[PDB]
């Protein structure tokens, strides 16, 4: 509840997989085949495939078939005949997938090597967005990647975010659970277990740390402005000096410098700020000029 | 009769839609067009007029 | 009821079948044969075939057939003579497919080795997708795959989500009810169970597994979202510290900040969501800073 | 609360990376391939890779 919801397991770990197929059935809504000729090319490529060999030159205009590119994600510990969803992108000019049926598409990875047939039909939701579907369990897993799961005898634990107080809370947990030499902090964002061999051990032991109930220790002061989406969020630890505010067409409620209070709380810095009256775009403006002046505490973020 | 013999090695992404390869992109070519039969025998220098053309003096 | 609804055994997969076909019997809503080559030049073959030899050169213009491909499913342990539903889809140009009428057809795989013969009537719903349709018992199986199943003395069951305690509860669950050495676990999703030689015996394990009932543990928390079609979808183990939130148009029911206790409960969590008093849409964004902030503690997946 | 709120420890430190990649599914808001080479050449070059000889 805690473990699982802090750390990842070494040699555990997702991949990506991308592939390149074709779209049919649709109402009039593909692509300009007159200005995308890779579409007429693998069509013809799928139609010597399977036995019928139109001549080259003549011309063909196609309104219900779309090129697509098709994404995935590869899971850990995959076999096969497994299902897995995958997510339909239209490429080109096309106007929109709804109701939809992707033919068969090879997912290759990085090493260019298959690893998943994709077939199915696109879910479109129909503001939303036309060019893009997913398809669930849409894809069967053929090809399986080998794992040094099960050898050795220490296992690493890697946190979300690096903390030393937090790694030795972690190590402190498991020892005071387990036994004194049953885990051992490496750095910030790594936990060295020792596990005994084989492989139902080895789960038996991932099973009972991964379910284990750890205290959070309190963490760094940070405020994240989003100045696309427009919103500004802080967090529970920051903290306010003594300073004065001045801002354009802001003033008390009459001079326009506007006193902000020392405040240690979080509920006493959320009503100084809500004292001032002003909207959150000028409150980043506000926020970042306190932070140059070094009356904000917390570091500023902006993504 | 006449034989044409090609040798190379080729990259498999220089290779067209058409299954088509022009010879240019070809890596380490060898190209070779030769006959038999009397018409290749009448291109062929005879052994004094060979001697004389390597041995001249001038 | 919960070993069949979370595991799948080895060697039962499904795969995928494609094929090309013709529909005719349309309403004059076929595609353009003179922009469609293909169209023609398979009727010809078609024709040629039955033993009419059309000549070459002369135009053929058609407005009641339409080119179609066709996708199907291949069952498990499938057997010749049995009966499985089809998607028709049309590539081209046409109109519609209502009440259409598809003709032989040889389903293919990967192999490039038919396994199946499709023939039946076009189901159109009649908004509505018109260019494509599903035929209910449409094909007829006539190739066999051979298995590996009944042969050696393990069989593997595979977990549709990696975890290893669900797969430690499902071992011990097994292991409690038919024996000692009955299973092993060998990683987060795989289980080894040890059966009888013999079909029979196996057939007989496998119904006596598969309705067994397990308690299901907590999972990780993880909060969905879906752009596309504009749902967020959380989970019952989300929880949330104390932050506060600035969004762009929003307000207390009177400063721009709003603050956010911290949450256990999922109707807490819903409860504090719900008093911001926002739009879904504006709910993406002010998740995606939660997260980035670190108030937000389940992890952040966009589909 | 103090101390890593003030300052930093020596060899704990990020860094920066950057790439190049390409966005599909659009609705129709994809710039003008007249206008920008790179788009239809990088695209070119992932349909080679992938097999595809445009």
């Amino acid at each position: 509840e805690r473990i699982r919801d802090l750390t990842s397991v070494q040699g555990v770990r997702e991949n990506s997989l991308i592939g390149y197929g074709l779209v049919v059935g649709l109402d009039g809504t593909g692509d300009q085949t007159t200005q995308t000729p890779f579409t007429t090319q693998t069509l013809n490529n799928m139609l010597s495939q399977l036995g019928i060999t139109v001549p080259t030159g003549t011309n063909m205009q196609l309104k219900n078939v779309a090129a697509v590119m098709v994404t995935a994600s590869y899971p850990p510990f995959a076999r096969q005949g497994q299902t897995i969803d995958v997510v339909v992108s239209s490429m080109g000019n096309a106007k929109s997938l709804r109701g939809g049926t992707l033919l068969m598409t090879p997912l290759k990875g990085v090493d260019s090597q298959v690893y998943a047939l994709a077939q199915g039909n696109i879910l479109v939701g129909g503001v939303n967005q036309l060019n893009g579907g997913r398809i669930t369990n849409g894809a069967i897993i053929e090809r399986e990647l080998p794992t040094q799961f099960g050898a050795g005898n220490t296992i690493n634990l890697q946190l979300n975010d690096e903390d030393f107080t937090m790694a030795q809370q972690i190590t402190d947990a498991i020892n005071r659970a387990r036994g004194y030499g049953s885990a051992t902090a490496l750095d910030a964002r790594t936990v060295q277990v020792r596990v005994p061999s084989g492989n139902s051990s080895q789960v038996r032991f991932l099973a009972d740390i991964q379910n284990m109930e750890v205290n959070v220790t309190p963490q760094d002061a940070k405020v994240v402005i989003n100045s696309r989406t427009g919103s500004v969020v802080m967090n529970r630890e920051v903290t306010l000096d003594s300073c004065a505010v001045a801002q354009g067409n802001l003033s008390v409620t009459g001079g326009s410098l506007q006193s902000v209070r020392s405040s240690a709380n979080l509920n006493s810095v959320v009503r100084a700020l809500n004292a001032l009256g002003a909207t959150p775009m000028d409150l980043m403006s506000i926020l970042q000029s306190m932070q140059s002046a070094g009356c904000l505490r917390a570091k500023l973020e902006i993504i | 009769t006449e034989f044409i013999r090609f040798s190379g090695v080729v990259n498999p992404r220089t290779i067209s839609g058409s299954n088509s390869v022009p010879s240019t992109q070809v890596a380490d070519a060898r190209i070779e067009y030769v006959g038999n039969g009397y018409i290749n025998e009448a291109q062929n220098m005879g052994w004094l007029q060979r001697f004389f053309l390597n041995l001249s003096p001038m």
